[PDB]
């Protein structure tokens, strides 16, 4: 591998320059030992020089995120849909990385911000690096890529004062909403449970474009990436989020490093819809179109391959921060589509890269190799790692007999593009009709939410819109979100004291989808990794021993067991000074630490109880072992999701069912 | 504005290329209404180049940081004890540019982290610009400019997985502090409330180092900045800083602009301690030692004038 | 050496970068008379990548060319020096070289007149070792601070970038004549070091006096001076000029050609040793780069070979890429206080960032060190490794305390002479001891045979003589003044104007051995040097003749060329692309002559031409055959003349001839003031 050549090992040894010669570099070089600093010192100079250029521009968008390695592993032999070679043989492997992200902060906001989240994906296969760089949500924004500095403009912080951060809660991003109304699709997902996922484990992967599968014998079929999780899909609250934004910016790269290092790699079905060309427009919409889905009621899911990853970075920068991925890495099997979305992103990754490497041969860098031979005439350019033994870096040659051979659908498993494609027509700056539906599919994203899932997302907008200063963005936007669903836009309009245009039925309808809730998608399929809070007491070893009970129980079901107490000691992980309702899935106390819950230098003023309280709050399972707890909490007894039991063996059964229904809903008010 | 002759307005107007072409730039040029996008669109090109070059690499140190212009106005005739024009006159204004940070985390981290702060100022003096480069903590972690990236890298997020951002609470850091104890008193400072500071207007700017105040007969005397805050010290507490951290990450920089918007321009009065080239060893410690104050008991402070921030950036990314 | 990073194309399909089969010759287009698409991303990764081929050209030395070899030592220096590199007899290091001009830009010709660069690094087992020097042993300036201020005055005027690659303008002299520090130099620049006849027949020095530093903590002053084994030779500027114009390429393609014919070029490693305690003692200040220690002062002493013997494989990985730095110093050797070398060591560091434009240039194959790397710089653009230590800082306890510390005691680590010190005011003022500018140009002078010194003020009669400005004219006489006034007067001559009285304060009779060309005696070896033989395809005898001259010419190593009208078996060259430029010898086969006493093949008179210049250039030239009145009468060359041969016999034309090739220039054909 192309990373393990590379890697650089200072477990010994003494240290040396960058040029091999052993040095110091502690104490600077001095004329007299109370006297100024000489220009000759050369290890000062080498030292702070590679300090002071360390850092390289954060990607444009995306900025924030987190990398793990692994392997995809195909189902089958897939050659009668693709000649894609990673998908030509059952059982076989390809290396990947995969980095995920938010998409509007910059590098050191939270990753639970709520947003659109980025899932981009390399294969090392055979025959090139094969890149999916697509999101949490299948659909985006806008329907023209020129479109896209707009969009990001307005959603990141106002440029005069570069406020807010990492938030759509401002008024230029409600003020391109409003104009643009493309962008209802995506932002019903972004003000969904989907815009704040549990983690980057219980979110799924969309290559958001209509692709092809090209067939070695030219011909093609349409196909959507779809990525699904084995984790099963799990969202955050939206207090929870903003609490864990300042308690722990880092949640969700430290849950993936977390589950990679435990042996929890996380999972997905790599998976397509596919269907014919003739269906472009069948469905009822342009499969051109990146604001819409294919209903999986009309093109069921194949499952291609597993997507698993198991191995952390060994260097955060070299390896997460340096992977450059590109819609332009395609292989042989696969084409493109005339979505003007995707066909700008084309020219976009290329060029963006020489800003990040400020140099042209950043292909080089180890996590950006190809793990297969390279041959062509590119040469010089800055950083230029390679010596190249062909001297006649040209084509046609008969200096270096003809060779690189050029590569097309016939002779050496060149890409090609699908025979079948064709343009006709004016060259037209113009956007298809086909195109103009901006609220048919929102409205179908929001029917096929649960009752209480159409609330967090009316209280998403609540919140955001209620930020808002002008009253006429205001208006523009209870003017869109009325052709979606006069319902949102009446309870919307309910908080922010403006009243809802009248209904407005020309996009409205009841259809329902399947596969887009989250709550609707049932108890998790997994609960390991899962992190479980034990509340306990050092004032009573009864606590103490409840507590170790409790943890070697959930520990053997690969459950995340943190013991809290007011000090550290043998079998306490953390003081209550740190804890925080947050850092935990389930929350449970021990009988004998009662008494805290009812002042201490060693935490704040009724912090015992605030995390109990706000993990009921946030709908969590919670549950006492061993109430007076309970009332002080105003906990109800009988409240699905709470759990009341003497016997450790008893409380662990329910709790454990707990944790996979993930969230009690029935804690949460809705609307009259 | 002090900066007007570059300011550029589109208050009004069509839309131009940087060459001054009026453009659209709302659709691409493709090869049919269904059709591919063409090579030759360059509005399509020059829009999404300079969008794919706009950022550029955030600062090594104070990544998280907002600024204002304000004015810089003398007290008196500061001969007696430097050359230096901006400090010659009573009355004598000279413009200001300040930027207030924190010291550790990257762009988007959030203002209310435990940090040193950063307190940098610009002088535009008529002989030059001057900067003092300062801290809200008037001593720094380290004796020796070439352990600044030990110490950055400590205190930074660990680089196998780049966590915890905007954080000393993990082990590089206090295993560097604990083998390097020299850390001792900045690090006393930052556990204090100075390092969660209020708001960059209730907290104080120094130089750290001692310098030097020359006299145009070429006499010396040695001094150390203290910009003391007329809108007074004030802390958070730790728990309130966690919750703002995700409230608001923008805090600092709102109450700032906010403040400015609403004509109340914080101010410091700018003051040296000044004592002898010969007091260089007098107090107990060194002077050439930045870890280490003058007590106030032993050199009072000398008020040399006012700095008053009034006026907020026009675009932040460019100033 | 480099094999590591090698990508070999002899075979295979074209791929991207990332290893995908594609083709590159033609784009996709919407229809066969269509436009081209945006998505085709095979165009734009080609494109792109031919886009940002260029990097900036180095700030001076910009025009330069290089190769591999290997440095050996000649013994176990460690009683004066604890370099590793030196510590045994016969121990061997890899080196690459590159020599350049020095105020050209890239593409620029090499036989500008110009000082040399020299630069030399050694991957040595313990870091790479750099000796970055020049072809003359003394610098202009004596503070790096006015390093800009001189390469301002000497590169083109900034309004219309004229003239290129030449000191001949006002600017220039303009310096010389107001910094009279620069007059050393300038007069080895004016003299044949100045137009050298090749890279491998000059010197390399690294004109600073730097330390040797024994393990005990002792040291000596040192001066660096790599002495050719192929002999030293200029060209004349006549020659150089038409040169520049028929072969640019002329130096880099001497020293690829040596190299691939197994001529290697080789060069003594030498210092001068003297003791701390003489830095004052011989007459001027050891800290004063506008100084030489004469040899009868201190004497050469041989450290080792350097052999360069390997070609690069690709140019600008290798040669365009190699970032050589004064502050790539190996512990054994220390810098001294000479203010001009105390800059150089920030500037090589800085200027890497604008080559490269990242900081991670010591991670290119070329600059790479043979050894291991520990340390704890991270990050920056273009980083290539993947380091495991995860706290990289010191002093941890996490890493167990790696890496350690080096430094005298412990780790073989680098330290400054501890003999060293400093005393004083923090100044900016120059020392007085720097003050003589004129009595070392005048040695120099002085040791110069009497045709040398006239081609040196011939050089300064040549370009003053196209200085506009009479002002700066009358200075440039001022200052020459003080150096000679004879040399004043003779140069004054050309350029209509009165020199200034004699002033005697600088003037003296001294001399000092090994820095005359012409006074070095005769080439050590004729290996390589060129012969063009001009002959005729009209005449099946002269083919013969040249034939036979050619191998009785080759068995002794030298390059022949046989010229002829046109093209054919055993005729290398035409006389549409031949100049006497082109050889160092210039032989006609008695069967041509009627070509020297019009055709649509080559110009006219070009036959006769290439053997005119030959001969007044200096070179032996000479007919073969024994009917050679026809030839050297249309050149008006005399069949007696020194350097000039007639012989019947191929064998004894041959030993003749080869004895003139080695004394290498007649200097008796060329006019002296009175
Ligand atoms: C379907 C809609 C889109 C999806 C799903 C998408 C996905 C992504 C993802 C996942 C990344 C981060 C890759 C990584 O982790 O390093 C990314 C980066 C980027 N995207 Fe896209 N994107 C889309 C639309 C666009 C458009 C229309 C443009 C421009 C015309 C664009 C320009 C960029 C740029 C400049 C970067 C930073 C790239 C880099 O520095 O490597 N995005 N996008
Ligand atoms: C007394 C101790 C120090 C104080 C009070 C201090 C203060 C600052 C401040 C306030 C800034 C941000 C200025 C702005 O807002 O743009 C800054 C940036 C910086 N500092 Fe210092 N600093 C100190 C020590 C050092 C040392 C020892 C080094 C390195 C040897 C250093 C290297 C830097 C670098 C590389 C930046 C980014 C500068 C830029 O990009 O413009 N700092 N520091
Ligand atoms: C003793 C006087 C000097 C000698 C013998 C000398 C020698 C050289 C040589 C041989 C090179 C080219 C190395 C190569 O082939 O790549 C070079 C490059 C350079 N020199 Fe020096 N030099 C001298 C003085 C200076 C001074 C005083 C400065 C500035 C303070 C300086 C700044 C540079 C710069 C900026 C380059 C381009 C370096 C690069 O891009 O790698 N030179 N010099
Ligand atoms: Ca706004
Ligand atoms: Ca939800
Ligand atoms: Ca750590
Ligand atoms: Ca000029
Ligand atoms: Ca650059």
């Amino acid at each position: 591998s192309p990373l393990a050549a590379y890697e650089v090992d200072d477990s010994t040894g003494y240290l040396t320059s960058d040029v091999g010669g052993p040095i110091q570099d502690q104490t600077s070089l001095k004329a007299g030992i109370r006297g100024p600093t000489l220009l000759e010192d050369f290890m000062f100079r080498q030292k702070i020089q590679h300090f002071d250029h360390e850092r390289v521009p954060e990607r444009a968008v995306h900025a924030r995120g987190a990398g793990a390695h692994g392997t995809f592993t195909s189902y089958a032999d897939w050659s009668n849909i693709t000649a894609a070679s990673f998908l030509n043989a059952t059982g076989k492997q390809t290396p990947v990385f995969v980095r995920f992200s938010t998409c509007a902060g910059s590098r050191g906001s939270a990753d639970t911000a709520r947003d659109v989240h980025g899932f981009a994906t390399r294969f090392y296969t055979d025959e090139g690096n094969f890149d999916i760089v697509g999101n949490n949500i299948p659909v985006f924004f806008i329907q023209d890529a020129i479109q896209f500095p707009d969009l990001i403009h307005s959603v990141k912080p106002r440029p005069d004062n570069e406020i807010p951060q990492a938030a759509t809660a401002h008024d230029s991003a409600w003020d391109f909403f409003s104009q643009q109304p493309s962008t209802m699709h995506t932002l019903f997902w972004a003000m969904s449970g989907h815009g704040i996922p549990r983690s980057y484990r219980h979110m799924d992967g969309f290559g958001v474009h209509t692709f092809r599968f090209v067939k070695d014998d030219g011909s093609s079929k349409l196909i959507k990436w779809h990525f699904k999780s084995r984790q099963g899909k799990a969202s955050l609250v939206w207090e929870e989020a903003q609490v864990l934004s300042g308690k722990n910016a880092d949640f969700h790269r430290q849950d993936l490093w977390d589950a990679i290092e435990s042996g929890n790699g996380p999972e997905w079905d790599v998976c397509v819809q596919i269907v014919d060309e003739s269906q472009a427009q069948a469905f009822g919409f342009d499969l051109l179109d990146p604001t819409k889905i294919i209903p999986e009621e009309y093109a069921p899911l194949t499952k291609l391959g597993l997507l698993k990853l198991d191995r952390n970075p060994t260097n955060y920068f070299a390896e997460t921060e340096q992977v450059m991925f590109q819609p332009g890495h395609i292989v042989r099997g696969i084409d493109f589509t005339e979505d003007p979305l995707l066909q700008g992103r084309l020219f976009s990754y290329l060029d963006t890269q020489l800003n990040r490497n400020g140099g042209p041969n950043f292909e080089q860098l180890p996590i950006n190799m190809p793990r297969v031979p390279i041959h062509n005439n590119n040469r010089d350019g800055a950083g230029q790692m390679f010596i190249h033994r062909n001297k006649y870096p040209y084509t046609p040659n008969t200096l270096n007999s003809g060779y690189p051979r050029q590569a097309n659908q016939n002779a050496g498993r060149g890409f090609f593009t699908a025979p079948g494609r064709t343009a006709s027509g004016a060259l037209v700056r113009e956007v298809s009709p086909t195109f103009n539906d901006h609220w048919s599919q929102p409205r179908l994203f929001f029917n096929s939410l649960t009752p209480v899932e159409q609330q967090f997302l009316v209280n998403a907008m609540r919140f955001e819109i209620s930020l808002v200063k002008s009253e006429e963005v205001k208006k523009n936007v209870l003017t869109q979100l009325n052709r979606v669903s006069h319902d949102v836009a009446v309870r919307v309009a309910a908080a922010i004291g403006l009243g809802a245009p009248d209904a407005d039925d020309t996009y409205y309808h009841n259809n329902k989808t399947a596969g887009v809730s989250i709550v609707g998608s049932g108890p998790l399929p997994t609960i390991k990794t899962l992190r479980v809070g034990i509340l306990a007491t050092t004032s009573e070893s009864s606590a103490l021993d409840q507590a170790a009970q409790l943890r070697t129980r959930l520990e053997k079901d690969g459950l995340v067991v943190t013991v809290v107490a007011e000090t550290l000691r043998e079998g306490v992980d953390q003081t209550y000074s740190t804890a925080d309702a947050t850092g935990f899935d389930g929350v449970v106390v021990v009988d004998g630490a009662a008494a805290l819950f009812a002042s201490s230098p060693l935490f704040p003023t009724g912090r015992p109880l605030q995390i109990f309280v706000d993990a009921y709050r946030w709908g969590k399972p919670v549950g006492v072992c061993g109430s007076e707890v309970l009332d002080a909490a105003d906990v109800p007894e009988d409240g699905d999701g709470v759990y009341s039991e003497e016997s450790v063996d008893m409380f662990v059964e329910e709790f454990e069912k707990g944790l996979a229904t993930f969230r009690f809903t029935d804690r949460f008010a809705l609307d009259s | 504005s002090p900066l007007a002759a570059y300011e550029v307005d589109d208050s009004t107007g069509y839309l131009t290329s940087d060459v001054g072409g009026p453009i659209q730039d709302q659709t691409s040029l493709k090869a049919g209404i269904r059709g591919p996008t063409l090579l030759e669109d360059f509005m399509f090109r020059q829009k999404i180049q300079h969008f794919d070059h706009e950022r550029v690499p955030e600062r090594a140190v104070h990544a998280r940081g907002a600024g204002a212009h304000g004015t810089f106005t003398s007290y008196a005739d500061w001969s007696n004890i430097t050359a230096a024009s901006f400090l010659n006159a009573t009355g004598k204004q000279t413009p200001v540019f300040v930027r207030f940070s924190t010291c550790a985390g990257s762009r988007g981290s959030a203002d209310t982290a435990r940090d040193v702060h950063g307190f940098a100022t610009r002088f535009y003096t008529d002989e030059g610009n001057f900067d003092i480069v300062g801290n809200n903590i008037p001593v720094f972690f380290i004796q020796d400019a070439i352990q600044f990236p030990d110490l950055i890298h400590s205190v930074k997020p660990r680089p196998d997985n780049e966590i915890p951002q905007a954080a000393t609470a993990h082990d590089s850091a206090w295993d560097f502090f604990s083998q390097q104890p020299s850390t001792m008193h900045t690090l006393f400072w930052a556990m204090s409330g100075h390092g969660i500071p209020r708001s960059y207007r209730h907290m104080d700017g120094f130089g750290v180092h001692t310098f030097r105040f020359v006299k145009d007969d070429g006499s010396s005397k040695l001094i150390k900045w203290h910009f003391k805050s007329r809108q007074g010290k004030a802390s958070l507490v730790w728990e309130e800083a966690q919750v703002l951290s995700g409230k608001n990450a923008d805090f600092h920089r709102q109450d700032l602009w906010d403040a400015i918007e609403s004509g109340n321009g914080p101010e410091w009065d700018v003051c040296v301690q000044i004592v002898d080239e010969s007091q260089a060893q007098a107090f107990g410690f060194d002077l050439l030692d930045p870890t280490k104050i003058i007590p106030e008991e032993y050199a009072p402070l000398t008020k040399l004038g006012l700095l008053k921030l009034d006026r907020n950036p026009t675009n932040y990314f460019a100033e």
